[PDB]
RNA sequence: AUAUACCGCCAUCUUCAGCAAACCCUAAAAAGGUAUUAAAGUAAGCAAAAGAAUCAAACAUAAAAACGUUAGGUCAAGGUGUAGCCA
């Protein structure tokens, strides 16, 4: 049996989200890439470069803002530009958000050399896809 | 003054208008009980492991004048003083109490 | 390395052990390690204007700062008290009573029924268990099965009762299952005077015979263990009972229920007969009590008075009044009922 | 305002017959329709030898003062159900009066059920036809037995509901859990057909004596 | 050191067809719950199926394949409970 990624059954009482549900060959059929960067395109390099700022700023953006993630964020690249866009719940005050943002934007602007921002989509709750 | 104590706030939060023996189990072995309950649950100010009703509370007193408190150990329809193993007082009190009650 | 950390999740998935083939053919617990951690406290101590302080103070826009060393070691051992008083309260422990023994669930409260499908609250019933039996059945899917059969009674102590099975394979669910079953199964049981039945009842539901005596105010509960449990639930205050034969709990349970929701009121011997019902207390003297008056038309022809009646006499009634000794286990000194 | 109402819903229960349903049948018209024809003494059921007038060379005969005087009762029930709102089911298995059962209840605004009854239709209803679904609150039964000579399952989950039946029930049938029996014929298509009649004019009554009885007494509150 | 404490990622039956939960029913239930010209079962899940991929279409091939079985494999991918070393 194939244990990759796969959310398991329950009895029916653990939400999982849409992420979760979907096993890794629904990627690019039902769900699509956390984060999108032109350096698994053919004839491009800096894979293995690209691929290890996502490890870290996933880890970063979980001990920054941790419990506040409803789910996973999602990466963008476009030119030198950095964009993280993540959902988070509303359990901090605003004012602690524009505090934290503030903070990450400027510390993985100058640990990476590039322009990052942060785009934060709040919600009341975690989104439930299917109760499994 | 101990008929005060029946009267006020502290005792109807703690008791209602049940009686002081109503909340109170004795553990023993067996189904069937000893016919007597413990000699007495004080000795030399200490007090041993499950107070009766009588002694867990200090502020109850077993006075001929506080007849609230006399009133509930004896039967309302019949006029007959309970048996100690009825309540579960212990046989210290419940001598007293029947002598109060007298 | 930063790279080789993992999230708590699945560190203590991994610790404790709790998915594996030992667990499962046949203790770790788990903690919550951010329960006391405010963002923006670390061991350094520094203050962080808008994270863990606050921005403004008195009108003056704050600035970053860190805690002393004595400040800071006053925080720490403060947390400490928390985290240790947090462990005092998860070891602090609401004890519930007991049933007919300390290890087994006859005669334990599991509360009212769940609300109903129009918001149908039952805070007023009371429910109690009265057999509880673990056994295991065969089933493919671990050879042997595991199920749980719980009889229950529910009754709202005001007239109203009744008793239910749930089976199930987690004790809990068996209490739900048979809680709210009982709730639709609802006898109405007629008491004398709101405390008593309304006479003798003497009946055997397949080999459990029961044999019940209407009794005087203040005679208190005096019958098996499961019959106080049920007469409480059902609001009888004086009765004295007596069970014979095989003790099984079902029987017990639905021979109760049969006979004490099949017993006629006075005010039905006088509608059926047309005749009035009197009562006579050796405590009022000879002063006639008119306790039943038909409905409809009172007769004029008296109830024939036979010589010497045809009763059918129970020996163990009967033997006592006669001077036979009884047991040394009869009318011993008990707790109140 | 208040009296109003009272009166609408108090006032009907003050009549024998408020609404006049003698009137709809007599014996001879239960003569005609061949409601005294029972089933042979073999297929008698116990519970129905009070119901019945004698045998007649094998065939049991229903005495027709008795089923007048049921159906008066009946009827007069179903009328006082119609009246206050109620919601009224028919039932039956019977698979030659299947439509002729479901084009009496489409005329007298009620419900029929003459198919498949599912287990739990009604001791688990909110599970079937959703959390706030209303029940019906009178059954009316042309057929107490399903088609392999038991009784239909809604006359025992009717009682469990505690819902009143008036059942049309026959020399083989088990009357003791119907509130209002009708002891008659039940095979016979004449005898089915009167049955439908009867109900039908009876509940339409009830239905347009609300109406009348709603306007006098709203035109009495402005005038 | 212990895969016989585990996570993670897999093998095996296996492209086998089942696993689990909420309700309802029984002259009591140790269990069971089907009849279509129908007799107490109902309504949701996971797998299968369908869908998607191999850039028309089909077929085929891949992929998918639950719960369990083998204390199956892996403390040496990494992490980690318990025990052990620290000139
Ligand atoms: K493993
Ligand atoms: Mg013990
Ligand atoms: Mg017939
Ligand atoms: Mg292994
Ligand atoms: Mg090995
Ligand atoms: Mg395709
Ligand atoms: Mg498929
Ligand atoms: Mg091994
Ligand atoms: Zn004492």
């Amino acid at each position: 049996k194939n244990r990759a990624a796969r959310v398991r059954v329950a009895k029916g009482n653990k939400p999982v989200s849409y992420e979760e549900a979907h096993a890794p060959h629904y990627i690019a059929h039902r769900k699509g890439w956390l984060s999108l960067h032109t350096g698994n395109l053919d004839g491009e390099d800096h894979a293995a470069e690209r691929t290890l700022e996502d490890v870290f700023l996933r880890k970063f953006m979980m001990g920054t803002f941790p419990g506040c993630l409803a789910d996973q964020i999602v990466l963008k690249r476009r030119a030198n530009q950095v964009d993280i866009c993540a959902l988070v719940l509303r359990q901090l005050p605003a004012h602690k958000f524009y505090f934290l943002v503030g903070y990450s934007e400027t510390l993985l602007s100058h640990f990476y050399k590039c322009p990052v921002r942060l785009h934060l989509q709040t919600v009341p709750s975690k989104v439930v896809y299917k109760y499994i | 003054e101990p008929w005060k104590y029946l009267d006020s706030e502290e005792y109807h939060n703690r008791y209602g208008s049940r009686p002081v023996w109503a909340d109170y189990r004795r553990n023993h072995k067996g189904g069937v009980p000893p016919q007597r309950t413990r000699k007495t649950c004080i000795r030399n100010n200490k007090v041993a492991g499950n107070p009766c009703p009588i002694c867990r509370d200090h502020k109850l007193h077993v006075d001929f004048r506080n007849v609230k408190l006399l009133e509930q150990f004896v039967c309302a329809h019949t006029g007959i003083i309970f048996h100690a193993p009825y309540t579960g007082v212990c046989m210290k009190q419940h001598k007293k109490l029947t002598q109060a009650i007298q | 390395s930063f790279f080789t950390k993992l999230t708590a999740e699945e560190l203590w998935k991994g610790a404790l052990a709790e998915t594996g083939a030992g667990a499962r053919k046949g203790k770790k617990k788990r903690k919550d390690l951010n329960r006391g951690q405010i963002i923006g406290e670390g061991r350094s101590g520094f203050l962080w204007p808008g994270l863990n302080v606050p921005l403004i103070k008195s009108g003056v826009v704050q600035n970053i700062g860190q805690r002393s060393k004595e400040e800071q070691q006053k925080v720490e051992a403060t947390m400490v008290e928390q985290r240790e008083e947090w462990d005092r309260k998860r070891k602090i422990k609401v004890k519930r009573e007991r049933g007919w023994s300390g290890n087994t669930w006859g005669g334990v409260s599991i509360g009212p029924p769940d609300p109903g499908p129009n918001g149908e609250t039952y805070e007023d019933f009371d429910t109690r268990i009265l057999e509880v039996r673990n056994v295991f059945n065969m089933t493919a899917k671990e050879g042997r099965k595991k199920s749980v059969r719980v009889l229950v009674a529910v009754g709202n102590g005001n007239g109203a009762a009744g008793f239910a099975i749930g089976k199930a394979a987690d004790r809990g669910d068996a209490f739900r299952k048979a809680k709210n079953r009982a709730i639709h199964y609802l006898h109405y049981i007629e008491r004398y005077e709101g405390h008593t039945i309304f006479h003798d009842i003497s009946l055997r539901f397949k080999r459990t015979q029961i044999r019940m005596k209407k009794q005087p105010r203040g005679y208190g509960l005096r019958c098996h263990r499961a019959i106080i449990t049920i007469c409480r639930l059902i609001g009888i205050k004086d009765m004295y009972a007596r069970v014979t034969g095989s003790m099984n709990m079902l029987n017990l349970t639905r021979g109760l229920f049969h006979g004490l929701a099949r017993q006629e009121t006075h005010q039905h011997l006088a509608d059926k007969k047309g005749l009035h019902v009197v009562e006579f207390r050796e405590e009022c003297g000879p002063l006639p009590i008119v306790v039943a008056s038909p409905h409809g038309a009172l007769s004029k022809e008296p109830e024939p008075e036979p010589e010497v009646p045809d009763t059918k006499l129970d020996w163990q009634d009967v033997k006592a009044m006669q001077g036979l000794k009884r047991s040394v286990w009869f009318n011993l000194k008990r707790p109140a009922t | 305002g208040d009296d109003f109402q009272s009166r609408i819903l108090d006032t009907p229960l003050q009549h024998s017959d408020f609404f006049n349903v003698k009137e709809l049948f007599s014996v001879k018209s239960l003569f005609e329709a061949r409601v005294h024809l029972g089933h042979k003494a073999g297929c008698r059921h116990r519970f129905m030898e009070p119901y019945i007038f004698g045998n007649r060379l094998g065939q049991d005969i229903i005495d027709l003062d008795q089923t007048a005087l049921n159906l008066q009762l009946a009827l007069n029930f179903t009328a006082h159900v119609a009246y206050r709102k109620g919601i009224i089911l028919f039932v039956s298995r019977n698979r030659q009066f299947s439509h002729l059962i479901e084009t009496t209840a489409q005329a007298c605004g009620e419900y029929a059920h003459t198919r498949y009854f599912k287990g739990g239709l009604l001791t688990n209803a909110q599970l079937l036809f959703g959390p706030s679904v209303r029940l019906p609150d009178l059954i009316i039964f042309l057929h107490t037995l399903n088609n392999v000579f038991e009784p239909h399952v809604a006359v025992r989950d009717a009682a469990k509901m505690n819902i009143p039946t008036v059942g049309i029930v026959d020399t083989n049938c088990n009357p003791c859990l119907i509130t209002y029996p009708i002891p008659g014929n039940d095979d016979s298509p004449q005898a089915i057909q009167l049955f439908c009649k009867l109900f039908r004019t009876t509940i339409n009554r009830a239905k347009e004596k609300r109406r009348q009885m709603e306007a006098l007494h709203r035109l009495q509150s402005p005038k």
